[PDB]
């Protein structure tokens, strides 16, 4: 028989107890917590070292902000 | 070529017909099976109008979860039912007819804005003009309808997705909390 | 006329035809001891209503709020490029709000059926 | 006395790799895969008869 | 008009044969696993065994017991038959070779596999017995409970493509398959596939329940041939789903250099040769996968319903929540979101 | 060793799906007129295929290339009239 | 390019007597500018929840006799107290950006920090990894969300270009 | 903007543009020639296309009738581009868009005829194919060597012509 | 608007004049919700926006959770009384 | 054994006409040595070959289409 110590009595001993005896819950939570913690702490390291961010794609016809200068050619 | 014209009207008639077999069926689960047929008629109408995405969302969500839930209830539970005898519902028939007329017409009324009441109803029926569809070349990518829903659920109405998460949470917690009998 | 709708019209006519060749070609010849449901070569009385466990009904009541999330994650997966960096965090928060209701469910042991086969815990105190 | 979880020679990672990668299930799978590639026992009855001792009745 | 009716004739007749010989091949390989021959008394090497079963099975009479609704009893084989057979449109046997190419073929493939639950549950009420009804309950609860994680595996895969089209997935897959990054996903999709048909690793109804022959015990003739066809169509259909979104659909290797050796120009022999290679790759994926189903049938005992529900909801699904969190976060950390 | 009788119905399944896919690809190419299918069609691509069917004259994807368009080309332009949707 | 607001915006539109700093401050700036009295409010709410539970048992105990509450409840009282203290903290400090309370201490910091970004040759409010339409939509979501702090916690993490200010 | 559904009926009108509008040559090129010459009609006719869309912006809802005079010139200058590319490299332009006829008109599957066409047009029609919005230290994708995404089948005519252009030394 | 209004009104009157059992009352509620959907989806198609489609995809989920909640309410109603009356609750 | 080479070499040794007759008769392809014939008329064979399991060595080829 294996009893629950509780997370509060000993932290790392509870982590070891969950790893040996409830491996589906411990590893489900480990794969889940590896996501957003890495999304917080690993993306500025990538932008500083691996490659910077891509330029944005266009979505419609790109209008400039000008005032219709005259054009020559193809009158008739 | 013009055999493919009246389809929408056919589905309307077919949908009407299906509801009469829902409210009048001796066995319950036979009438719930007629409701499954009514979802199929709805998905036919939604493909037919131009919304092919929704039709499969109806077949997935309504038919495959809600109806499966309903049939699953009716199996292992006890429900008495009485047949549609003429003697018990012939007393209902006049209020049925009056409510059919009034609720049908008055549902057809608010699509229209003349102050005169009879002009409100006739604008319900003047639809026989054929809308002209023009090709505009302004769009460069295949944003489908589901892409646009995923852009508006996620940026402009992200809070509605998040309050919706609270609702889905409640739909988990509730049935559990009723049917536990803790200890 | 695409070849998509020949198929959805055409599977049924095959099925109706196989059902028809059974109804036409096999004999019918029933009687009373042939009719009647099968349980292991013994008839019995069926009880009018029987009891069930709450986990049996709870599986399929609980099924639908998880199904409705999986179809709510389906608008996002098609627009995942457009909402770069922002709809990502909203979908994270949505999934996390779901996961804490799920850990409520797994902490209550709602779908587990206990066994009343207790090994007589109480020892032998005498006199 | 049966051993607790803490007095075990296997690591948690080593034990749970066998848990999530289904180790002995794959071993028993490979047994019957070995049996796919061997000689069957069937004899063809009206053409080949089985054993006879003279004592048979 | 002549060309679309001959293509649907040939695809029908290629699929309806290949679900018949699946059962022959099953008895064959299950025999050799158990060190015995399969059938060899019906054709030259045992072939057209399934035709012997089918022609006799159409000649048995149909009995409809006294507790039953006779309509429901005969309409659940038809709806289970068509639902197991309607899903054969959307599979591609090559680039854009379907029986209807629609822009959202996964949503269709996922809505038809939702329609297949009914012919279990509805068939429980026809011949209403309290020993039959509860077995139909257990079957339907298992069936939906593993359909959940089936649908979820799909949506995890469509995170990489962001397109509900299917040949778009397979064209996306040319750079790398999706089994080799997502290896645990292959294992849990395989076991959810074994569950969704109620194969006899994960069966309780056909063997263990209070009926000796599953929910369909009281049948004969056409209502048994339709269920029998529908189960093995379900076998090769979920095998097809695995074949396109997780293994390569029609992709084997590059084969540009072999063509630049052999051919000179586009001609009908070149399109024929390319079609043979593509559908050969798809077929060998699908055949290795049906062999895996028959191989896992041989070696194993079955499940209690408690073991089954504790398996799906308590073990596999929290792991799946971790997978939901880890994979868009990995697409997030590196600057790579998939474009429509 | 390996039994041919076990793998013979798998040989049938492999051959039936292979011949099916090959015959289907030949029917698709005969439908297009010697070229391959278009496996994913945008709204832009669908409007463009209609425009091409208007350009070449009758045939599906003849894919003409001319400097200046013909004279029936300015007049054969179509609008689509959709019914009431009641 | 990634700096145009493409909007019309209220300009220096003070919400009280005092001049505004931002229309929504970023989370980093709020955590940077908070006073020592604000960390005192955080500490007050961390101490008030377990002392409040022990008090409210000393008024009327649960089981008829007075005992102390278990450490299981004191741990969660400390956590929810830090949550109340941080919510009150963030709300107090964001009020000084809006110009509704005294911000003469923080306004000099913002003169100095907006003058330091001009000397370092970078954007006045941050380069963000969003298209400008997503920045605008994201900060229409995060605008004035310190009202309604009672219902839901919502914060600003987007570096979007408009904050209700000239230049 | 929305698709026609539920029994749409196509209709045409035999009628003519009025007297005050002058006549204009229309483009007769098809989707693979148009998608081929897209970058070169965008390179030559940037300010005319820009004038058209900028006029259409400035006169809101006027739209059709009031910027007709400029939508004349965009069609005329793109017809000029495609006539010049015909007379310059009809054979290699044809090689390109006949490659694009297969492979779903994907530009990803026809790199080796595209290199020939881009060289021939930059040599003689002296227009260059560029992708704007692309900041430096980002390689343009039709220049890269060993891309991840290769076609299923290289077409035979352009592989042969590409090897012959290697042997000629013009590449 | 004819199909959604007719489904809504006929489902509403079938709900109101239900005296025979209770599961007909649940399924009349769900067919009502389908009718409101149909009216809205048509109005989205005719107006060229996803806006009503946004309200539609939200009310799909809310109809789902309404089914889940209320059918658990029925199991609670059935727990103490081993039969459901024909005339109603 | 169950190999293809065994059935191939026995088909080559027995010959194609007697191969077709043994295939309509049994599923296996067997090469024997004519030990003797029956008074009813039934030829019997015994197998030398190395890859033969136990109880496979001896067999009958009947005379009638209806055999017992
Ligand atoms: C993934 C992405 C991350 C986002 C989500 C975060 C989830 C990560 C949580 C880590 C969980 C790891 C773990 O070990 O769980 C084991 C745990 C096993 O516990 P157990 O002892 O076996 O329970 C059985 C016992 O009978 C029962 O024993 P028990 O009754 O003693 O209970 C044990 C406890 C077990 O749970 C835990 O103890 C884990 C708690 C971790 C979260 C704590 C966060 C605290 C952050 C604020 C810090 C304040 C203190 C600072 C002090 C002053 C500093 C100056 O259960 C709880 O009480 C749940 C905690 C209730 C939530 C209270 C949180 C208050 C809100 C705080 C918000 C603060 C906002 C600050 C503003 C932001 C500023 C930037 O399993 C779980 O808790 C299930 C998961 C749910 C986690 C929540
Ligand atoms: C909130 C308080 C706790 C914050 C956690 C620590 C975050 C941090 O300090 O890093 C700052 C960090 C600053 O970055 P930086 O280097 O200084 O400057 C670059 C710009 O930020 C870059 O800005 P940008 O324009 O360049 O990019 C757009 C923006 C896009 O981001 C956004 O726009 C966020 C949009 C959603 C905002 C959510 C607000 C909170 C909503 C709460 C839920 C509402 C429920 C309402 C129900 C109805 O930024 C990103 O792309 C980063 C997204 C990264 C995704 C990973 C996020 C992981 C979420 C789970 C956190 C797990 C924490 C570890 C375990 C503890 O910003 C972030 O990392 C964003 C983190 C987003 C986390 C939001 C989820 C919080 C949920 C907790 C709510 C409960 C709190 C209770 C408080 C009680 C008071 C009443
Ligand atoms: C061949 C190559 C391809 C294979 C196809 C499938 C194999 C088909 C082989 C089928 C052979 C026929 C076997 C059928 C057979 O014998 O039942 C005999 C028919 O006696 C023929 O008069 C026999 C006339 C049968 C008509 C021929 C139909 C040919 C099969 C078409 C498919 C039964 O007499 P029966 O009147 O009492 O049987 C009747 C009748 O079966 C039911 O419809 C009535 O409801 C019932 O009251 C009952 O009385
Ligand atoms: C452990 O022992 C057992 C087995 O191994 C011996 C089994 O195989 C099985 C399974 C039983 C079978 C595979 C036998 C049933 C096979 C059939 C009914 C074949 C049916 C054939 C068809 C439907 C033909 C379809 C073809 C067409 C329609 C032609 C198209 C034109 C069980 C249940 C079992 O208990
Ligand atoms: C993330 C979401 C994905 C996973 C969602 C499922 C989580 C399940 C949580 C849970 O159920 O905990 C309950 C369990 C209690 O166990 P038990 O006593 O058997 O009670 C069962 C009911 N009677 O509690 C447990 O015993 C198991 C919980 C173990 C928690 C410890 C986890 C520590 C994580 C460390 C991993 C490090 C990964 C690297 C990331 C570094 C970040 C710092
Ligand atoms: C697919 C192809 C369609 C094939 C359908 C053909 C139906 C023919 C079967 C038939 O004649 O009716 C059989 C049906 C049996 O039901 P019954 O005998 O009344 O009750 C037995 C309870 N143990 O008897 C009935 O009560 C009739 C129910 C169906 C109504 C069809 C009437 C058939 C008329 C034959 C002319
Ligand atoms: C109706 C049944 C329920 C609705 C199912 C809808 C399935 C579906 O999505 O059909 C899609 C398909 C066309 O969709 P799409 O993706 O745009 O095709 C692109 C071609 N390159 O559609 C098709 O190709 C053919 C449509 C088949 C269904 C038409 C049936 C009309 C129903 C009339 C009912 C009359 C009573
Ligand atoms: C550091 C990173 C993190 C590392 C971890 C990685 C996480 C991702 C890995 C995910 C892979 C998951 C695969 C599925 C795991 C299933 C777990 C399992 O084995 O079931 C355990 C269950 C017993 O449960 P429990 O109560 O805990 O037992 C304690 C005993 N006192 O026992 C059971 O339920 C019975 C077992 C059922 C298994 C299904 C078997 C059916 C079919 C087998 C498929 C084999 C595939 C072969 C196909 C062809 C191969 C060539
Ligand atoms: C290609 C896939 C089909 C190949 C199977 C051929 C087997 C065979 O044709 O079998 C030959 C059959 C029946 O032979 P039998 O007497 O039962 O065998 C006795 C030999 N034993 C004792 C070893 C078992 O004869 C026939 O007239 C069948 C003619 C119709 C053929 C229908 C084909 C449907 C496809």
């Amino acid at each position: 028989i294996n009893a629950n110590p509780g997370f509060w009595n000993g932290p790392f001993r509870y982590l070891r107890w969950s790893a040996h005896n409830r491996p589906h819950l411990f590893f489900a939570f480990a794969i889940g917590i590896a996501g957003p913690v890495a999304a917080l702490t690993l993306t500025p390291l990538r932008r500083k070292y691996l490659y910077p961010d891509h330029s944005p794609l266009p979505q419609s016809y790109p209008l400039p902000q000008r005032a219709r200068e005259g054009l020559t050619g193809f009158d008739d | 070529m013009y055999l493919t014209y009246y389809f929408i009207e056919i589905t309307i008639f077919l949908a009407i017909l299906c509801t009469i077999f829902i409210i009048s069926a001796k066995n319950p689960m036979v009438s719930i099976l007629y409701m499954i047929a009514l979802f199929v008629i709805a998905a036919m109408y939604l493909y037919l109008i131009g919304l092919g995405i929704f039709s499969l969302l109806y077949i997935m969500i309504y038919i495959g979860a809600i109806a499966v839930l309903f049939l699953f209830i009716i199996t292992l539970l006890d429900i008495n039912s009485t047949e549609l005898s003429v003697k018990s519902n012939i007393r209902d028939l006049p209020l049925v007819l009056i409510s059919l007329i009034v609720l049908t017409i008055s549902g057809l009324m608010i699509y229209s804005n003349d102050s005169i009441l009879i002009n409100k109803l006739l604008e319900a029926f003047g639809n026989d003009y054929n809308t002209i569809i023009t090709q505009d070349w302004f769009n460069i990518e295949n944003t489908t309808l589901l892409t646009t829903i995923g852009n508006v659920l996620l940026t402009n109405n992200a809070f509605i997705l998040l309050v919706l998460a609270i609702v889905l949470l409640l739909g988990i917690i509730g049935p559990i909390s009723i049917t536990m009998k803790h200890k | 006329m695409n070849t998509f709708i020949i198929f959805i019209i055409l599977i049924p006519i095959v099925g109706f035809a196989l059902l028809a060749v059974n109804i036409l070609l096999a004999v019918y010849k029933p009687y009373n001891e042939k009719l009647g449901a099968f349980e292991c070569g013994l008839t019995s009385f069926n009880q009018t209503r029987l009891a069930f466990n709450a986990a049996f009904i709870l599986v399929a009541i609980l099924f639908l709020p998880f199904d409705l999330e999986i179809s709510t994650l389906l608008p996002y997966v098609m627009s995942i490029y457009l909402v770069s960096n922002y709809g990502f965090t909203i979908v994270l928060l949505f999934l996390l709000i779901l996961i804490i209701g799920f850990v409520y469910e797994i902490n209550t042991n709602a779908l587990k059926i206990n066994k009343h086969n207790k090994p007589n815990t109480d020892s032998l105190i005498y006199k | 006395r049966p051993a607790t979880w803490e007095e075990s020679e296997e690591g948690a990672l080593s034990k749970a790799t066998k848990y999530f990668l289904l180790a002995e299930m794959f071993r028993g799978l490979y047994v019957v895969l070995e049996q796919f590639f061997r000689a069957p026992y069937t004899i063809y009855y009206p053409f080949e008869k089985g054993p006879v001792s003279p004592r048979f009745r | 008009m002549i060309i679309n009716i001959v293509e649907i004739l040939i695809f029908l007749v290629c699929v309806l044969f290949s679900v018949a010989y699946l059962t022959v091949a099953e008895r064959k390989t299950l025999a050799y696993m158990q060190r015995r021959l399969g059938p060899n008394f019906v054709g030259y090497y045992g072939l057209l065994q399934a035709f012997a079963d089918a022609v006799k099975l159409l000649l048995k009479e149909i009995v409809l017991p006294k507790e039953s609704n006779y309509i429901i009893l005969v309409i659940s084989p038809l709806i289970t038959l068509i639902t197991a057979l309607i899903g054969w449109v959307v599979i591609p046997l090559g680039p854009g070779i379907t029986l209807g190419e629609l822009n959202l073929g996964i949503l269709f493939s996922l809505a038809i596999g939702s329609l297949g639950v009914f012919g279990s549950l509805l068939s429980g009420w026809s011949s209403n017995s309290k020993y039959s009804l509860l077995g139909s309950i257990r079957s339907t609860a298992q069936l939906i409970s593993y359909e959940l994680i089936l649908t979820s595996i799909f949506i995890i895969i469509i995170m990489f493509v962001s397109s509900l089209n299917i040949t778009t997935i397979i064209e996306t897959q040319r750079v790398v398959w999706y089994c080799i990054p997502l290896l645990p996903l292959l294992l849990i999709f395989f076991i959810a596939s074994v569950a969704e048909t109620a194969r006899p690793p994960f069966d309780l109804t056909e063997s263990e329940s209070e009926l000796v022959a599953g929910y369909f015990t009281e049948y004969s003739g056409s209502p048994f041939v339709f269920f029998f066809l529908a189960e093995y169509s379900n076998i090769i259909l979920i095998s097809a789903f695995n074949g396109y979104l997780l293994l390569g659909g029609y992709l084997s290797f590059n084969y540009s250099y072999l063509f630049n050796i052999l051919f000179n120009d586009y001609s009908y022999v070149s399109f024929l040769f390319e079609g043979l290679i593509n559908s050969s790759a798809y077929a060998i994926k699908l055949v290795f996968l049906m062999f895996s189903f028959i191989w896992v049938r041989a070696a194993f005992p079955r499940f209690t319903y408690d073991n089954l529900i504790n398996f799906c909801w308590i073990i596999l699904l929290p792991l799946l929540f971790g997978i939901f969190l880890i994979i868009p976060s990995t697409l997030y950390i590196f600057d790579s979101f998939p474009t429509l | 060793a390996i039994p041919f009788e076990a793998l013979l119905p798998y040989g049938i399944i492999f051959g039936l799906l292979t011949a099916g896919g090959g015959a289907m690809q030949v029917l698709h190419v005969y439908r297009n007129g010697g070229v391959r299918d278009r496996f994913a069609i945008d709204q832009w691509d669908s409007q463009m295929m209609e425009r091409d069917l208007r350009l070449n004259g009758g045939q599906g994807r003849k894919q003409v290339d001319q400097a200046t368009a013909p004279e029936a080309f300015k007049h054969n332009h179509v609008w689509k009239s959709e019914r009431p949707l009641i | 390019s990634s700096s145009t607001p493409l909007v019309k915006t209220s300009v220096n539109y003070s919400y009280g007597d005092y001049p505004l700093i931002d229309a929504d401050p970023h989370f980093k700036r709020v955590v940077g500018y908070m006073r020592p009295s604000d960390y005192g409010v955080i500490g007050l709410a961390t101490a008030a929840l377990p002392a409040g539970i022990c008090f409210a048992e000393w008024l009327d105990p649960v089981k008829g006799k007075f005992a102390r509450p278990s450490v299981k409840f004191l741990r969660v009282a400390t956590m929810l107290g830090f949550a109340v203290g941080f919510g009150a903290a963030y709300a107090r400090s964001s009020l000084r950006f809006f110009g509704v309370t005294e911000n003469a201490r923080e306004y000099k910091k913002d003169e100095a920090q907006m003058a330091a970004r001009k000397a370092a040759g970078l954007e006045p409010y941050g380069t963000s990894s969003l298209t400008p339409e997503l920045q605008e939509i994201a900060a229409k979501n995060s605008a004035h969300s310190i009202a309604g702090l009672f219902i839901f916690p919502w914060f600003n993490f987007v570096n979007h270009p408009y904050h209700g200010r000239e230049q | 903007p929305r698709e026609a559904a539920a029994h749409w009926v196509p209709f045409e009108d035999k009628a003519n543009m009025p007297d005050n509008v002058p006549d204009v040559v229309e483009v007769g090129a098809t989707s693979a020639p148009l998608l081929s010459a897209s970058y070169f009609i965008g390179a030559k006719c940037k300010p005319y296309n820009d004038d058209f869309m900028l006029c259409r912006e400035e006169s809101q809802g006027s739209g059709a009738i009031d910027c007709l005079k400029e939508g004349r010139r965009v069609t005329r200058c793109a017809v000029s581009v495609i006539e010049d590319i015909n007379k310059s490299c009809l054979d290699e332009f044809r090689l390109h868009w006949q490659c694009l006829e297969q492979n779903n008109h994907q530009l990803s599957g026809c790199r080796k005829a595209e290199a020939l066409l881009n060289k021939c047009v930059f040599t003689k029609l002296n227009l260059e194919k560029k992708i704007p919005g692309l900041r430096p230290d980002e390689e343009p994708v039709f220049l890269k060597k060993d891309p991840w995404i290769k076609p299923a089948v290289d077409d035979f005519k352009s592989v042969r012509a590409y090897a012959e252009a290697k042997k000629n030394g013009t590449l | 608007m004819f199909i959604g209004t007719i489904i809504l009104v006929l489902s509403f009157l079938g709900f109101v004049f239900n005296r025979r059992n209770i599961i007909l009352a649940f399924i009349c509620l769900e067919t009502m919700l389908l009718g409101i959907n149909l009216i809205l989806l048509r109005n989205s198609v005719l107006f060229d926006d996803i806006s009503g489609s946004l309200f539609a995809i939200v009310i799909i989920i809310l109809a789902g959770v309404e089914s889940a909640i209320g059918l658990s309410l029925l199991v609670s109603y059935y727990r103490l009384r081993g039969v459901i009356n024909s005339y109603g609750i | 054994s169950s190999s293809l080479y065994r059935v191939l070499r026995n088909a080559w040794e027995v010959g194609p006409r007697s191969y077709w007759k043994q295939l309509n008769s049994i599923g296996d392809t067997k090469s024997g040595r004519l030990v003797g014939t029956d008074i009813y008329g039934n030829k019997f064979y015994e197998t030398d070959h190395q890859d033969e399991i136990h109880l496979r060595t001896r067999y009958v080829e009947y005379k009638e289409k209806d055999y017992d």
